[PDB]
């Protein structure tokens, strides 16, 4: 009822769309969706526990206290979108695809939490996916 | 494959919550259990970081025949992250170690076992 994360990742352009994006919506709804260039949509309801593991995940990472403005932009090459809604906390965070980068750009240690935060949460959607449904990237 | 239903109430649930939101940053603003593919998904919480699918393992055998452990580590760590999916053969199994294993502990520590998909 309070909580809402989405992440994308992808590019668009003449050869289509290539991209990967999962929303947790607030009642507990999983929407998957995979276009490769073979495209996948799957739905499913997790139990309220994943949603509040999800959220303790989030909360630990404390990206919520991050920003996106020192971070590479999106380009034609590519874009992610990192999505959060945490009780009162709203964050639309956006830059270019994907480390050594993140070292060297401004603000090393906010990308490179943004960076692994990225990681966990996939992992997390890639086992509940895959396993419930018997599919991956 | 198959395109998401439309879904009404979810997507205006969605609105009110992000409305009601009164922090925004980013360049963006420019009951009842269901069963799995192969079997029925427990999810399991509050693991010790020092926790290992062995350790797991371990702990659920006994309820029946485990088809799948996902004890997932942190990406920076290496720790495990807190949780775990757990797929049993049944119903039957998956309940059991359901009602025998939250509450119960790991390496001291307590967890917590739900279902891990519903209806």
């Amino acid at each position: 009822e309070d909580f809402y994360l989405r992440y994308y990742v992808g590019h668009k352009g003449k050869f289509g769309h290539e991209f990967l994006e999962f929303e947790f919506r607030p009642d507990g709804k999983l929407r998957y969706a995979n276009n490769s260039n073979t495209m996948i949509r799957k739905e499913a309801f997790v139990h309220q526990s994943v949603m509040e593991e999800l959220k303790r995940i989030i909360i630990d990472s404390e990206i919520m206290q991050e920003d996106d403005l020192p971070w590479p932009p999106p380009d034609r090459v590519g874009r992610q979108e990192l999505e959060i809604v945490i009780g009162d906390e709203h964050i639309s965070f956006t830059t270019s695809k994907t480390l050594v980068d993140v070292n060297r750009s401004k603000d090393p240690e906010g990308l490179r939490c943004f960076y692994y935060l990225v990681q966990d949460l996939k992992c997390l959607v890639f086992s509940l996916i895959g396993l419930h449904f018997k599919i991956k990237p | 494959a198959e395109e998401f239903e439309v879904d009404e109430d979810g997507d205006q649930g969605i609105v009110r919550l992000k409305e009601k939101a009164k922090h925004r940053k980013g360049r963006g603003f420019g009951p009842g259990p269901q069963r799995s593919v192969e079997g029925w998904i427990l999810f399991v919480t509050s693991i010790h970081e020092e926790a290992q699918e062995d350790e797991i393992q371990e702990k659920f055998c006994d309820y029946g025949e485990i088809k799948n452990i996902h004890l997932n580590l942190d990406r920076r760590t290496g720790f495990s992250k807190g949780y775990a999916l757990v797929e049993y053969e049944t119903h039957k199994q998956a309940l059991a170690a359901k009602e025998a294993l939250n509450g119960a502990e790991i390496m001291g520590q307590t967890i917590q076992v739900d279902w891990c998909f519903v209806k």
